[PDB]
């Protein structure tokens, strides 16, 4: 079961991954409750792509949120500095 | 008891054996298509040469 | 399972033939020849027999099955006569004679006992009726074969002793489609619609399994693979290959598509099928089944063969025309084209053309559209033409379809949201 | 549909040993086991310890 354990391997660490997002972020992980385990049918698949889809989502929105508010602050600066210069 | 599980051992016999049957019935209906296109193409390559003789 | 057990039950509860010759059912030519019959057990005393008495054969075996109304009677006569047809199908031969004989086709001294009340009689009918009218050069036909087809309908809507006899019926079915002719008839049969439905009602991987066998015999022919597109078979049986872990009702499955895509009258038919299995996953799973092993290679070249056809469909869907025809024609609709990164990658600056005709159409289908799917997918374009083209930037810009998305990124539905968020996020990354 | 049912087996090499234990009697045997972990039928030090 080569695969079968190597996409829980990989899932595991993107579960530390978005979990580490969310403790740096500081948002409450709600540990609610005790559950099942997954059916045999192949449902993990679907929880895979949920897996990739918060990955995906966070490391493009991370990415955004830096590059947009990197900008804000270079425009916030260059308002200052036209506002100066159209002194001369 | 170890009857019942010789039940099931049995059983799981007869559905291997059942499973190459079931395989080999893919294979013959593999092979019998294949055998009437075979058929069909070496029919049709002189059938072809006997319509333009005639 | 069931068929076999009552079987074994009904070989071991023979009957004394001569009670029936001293009650009127029988005639004493008919007794004598069962009795010798049960006598006969080499194969070549058995060929002695038959070849000599061939016409009191079928004779024999009619009248027995036909008049007797003692269940166990003719569960045993049926028994003896799947195990000669089973022991030889050049048997059939008898039957057909002595109906040729008769000025008769053989249908009407079999399927009468469809009628009967006991399940194990109106299987074996139905058993020993695929046989004959399978290794027969008659062909069953019009009422005979609608007949045969409606018990097996019938059966098959009930869905386990119950769905033991339903397996039978399965593989009563199987062997009938054997023949190119009845599966063509079975085609123009809406019971393909009763298989995907039952299907759809998640039966034991037995049934899916021996259901599916049949539709990969249908999915063989040129012809049927034309035809039968209104089934919606690649949905249902992808689902199934998806959901189910089995590795007989995989290999059968991707056996079906393989045959679909190699069997096709058309290359527009290959392509709808393709899609449809693109469309429906299939690609993704087809990958996952590349890195899963088998104890049949058989599989492994199939899965191969489909990752190939399906490669090539996504070739194809990645033209730029195609891609161009979509948008002309809106239909916006998550198309394959859409999520290729290849196409995007190599092919974004041609947007560009006949002075930036398709961003127009995107920009245009932004302001117009009400439907949220030509929404979402317009506003993914966009932002992939700036992921892939970001001079494209400023001719959004100068098109105004930064307003639109910024508009959409609060839009009813969370689809065109995040499309919406992702383009303008995009045209606003950089200078 | 399959039980999946066992046999039991008699040509055996030596098992493992398990002990149950509970609050009054975990640490007892686990100091126990520290040394030693009992043969299989062994006398179990653990109750008069």
């Amino acid at each position: 079961f080569v695969n079968e354990v190597r996409r829980c391997e990989e899932m595991d660490r993107k579960l530390r991954f978005v979990e580490k997002e969310i403790r740096k972020a500081n948002i409450p992980i709600m540990d609610t409750g005790e559950n099942p385990e997954v059916p045999f049918p192949r449902d993990m698949i679907d929880l895979e792509a949920n897996f990739e889809k918060i990955e995906n989502e966070l490391k493009e929105i991370n990415t955004n949120q830096e590059a947009l508010k990197r900008n804000f602050l270079e425009l916030t600066e260059l308002k200052f500095i036209l506002r100066k210069t159209q002194q001369f | 008891s170890d009857a019942d599980v010789q039940k099931q051992i049995k059983h799981m016999m007869a559905f291997i054996e059942q499973e190459a049957n079931e395989k080999a019935e893919e294979i013959d209906a593999k092979a019998e298509e294949e055998f009437n296109i075979e058929k069909g193409r070496l029919v049709q390559t002189q059938r072809l040469k006997i319509m333009e003789y005639y | 399972n069931i068929i076999a057990a009552k079987a074994a039950e009904v070989r071991a509860n023979k009957v004394n033939w001569q009670s029936y010759l001293q009650g009127q059912m029988i005639s004493a030519e008919d007794c004598e020849f069962i009795q010798r019959f049960e006598m006969k057990r080499c194969s070549e005393e058995k060929q002695e027999m038959l070849q000599t008495e061939g016409s009191q054969c079928a004779k024999t075996f009619i009248n027995l099955m036909t008049h007797i109304s003692k269940e166990q009677t003719v569960q045993y006569i049926l028994t003896m006569v799947d195990d000669m047809l089973q022991e030889n199908h050049q048997r059939v031969s008898i039957f057909f004679d002595y109906a040729k004989r008769s000025k008769s086709t053989a249908w009407p001294y079999f399927l009468p006992m469809l009628n009967r009340q006991d399940p194990f009689t109106v299987h074996m009918a139905a058993r020993i009726i695929a046989k004959l009218a399978a290794w027969g050069k008659e062909l069953m036909e019009g009422s005979d074969l609608n007949y045969y087809f409606n018990w097996i309908k019938t059966q098959l809507s009930s869905q386990s002793d119950s769905s033991q006899y339903v397996q039978c019926v399965a593989g009563c079915l199987q062997l009938m489609l054997r023949v190119n002719e009845y599966r063509f008839a079975w085609v123009e049969a809406d019971g393909v619609n009763c298989i995907m439905g039952v299907l759809s009602n998640k039966c034991g991987f037995q049934l899916q399994y021996q259901m599916i066998f049949s539709i990969w015999l249908l999915a063989f022919s040129p012809q049927m693979c034309e035809h039968l597109r209104r089934y919606n078979i690649i949905p249902v049986l992808s689902d199934i290959l998806q959901e189910s872990v089995k590795e007989k009702v995989t290999r059968i499955i991707l056996a079906a598509f393989r045959n679909f895509l190699e069997k096709s009258t058309e290359r527009e038919t290959r392509q709808e099928y393709a899609l449809a299995m693109i469309q429906c996953k299939v690609l993704k799973q087809l990958e996952n089944l590349e890195q899963q092993k088998y104890d049949d290679e058989d599989i492994s070249e199939d899965i191969k063969f489909l990752l190939e056809k399906l490669g090539e469909s996504v070739q194809d869907l990645s033209s730029f025309d195609e891609y161009s025809s979509e948008l002309k024609s809106g239909r916006l609709e998550w198309s394959p084209v859409h999520k290729s990164e290849k196409f995007w990658r190599e092919n974004a600056v041609r947007l560009n053309e006949k002075n930036y005709e398709l961003l127009k159409i995107l920009t245009k289908l932004l302001e117009v559209s009400d439907d949220p799917q030509v929404l979402a997918v317009a506003a993914h374009d966009v932002g992939e033409y700036v992921r892939h083209y970001p001079r494209g930037k400023r001719v959004i810009e100068q098109l105004g379809g930064k307003q639109l998305v910024m508009n959409h990124m609060h839009h009813e539905d969370q689809q065109v949201r995040y499309n919406a968020l992702l383009a303008v996020q995009k045209l606003m990354v950089h200078n | 549909t399959v039980p999946s049912i066992l046999n039991r087996m008699q040509t055996n090499q030596t098992p493992p040993t398990y002990n149950k234990t509970n609050k009054f009697t975990h640490g007892f045997q686990n100091i126990v086991d520290a040394y030693g972990i009992g043969t299989y039928r062994e006398i179990n030090p653990a109750p008069y310890t």
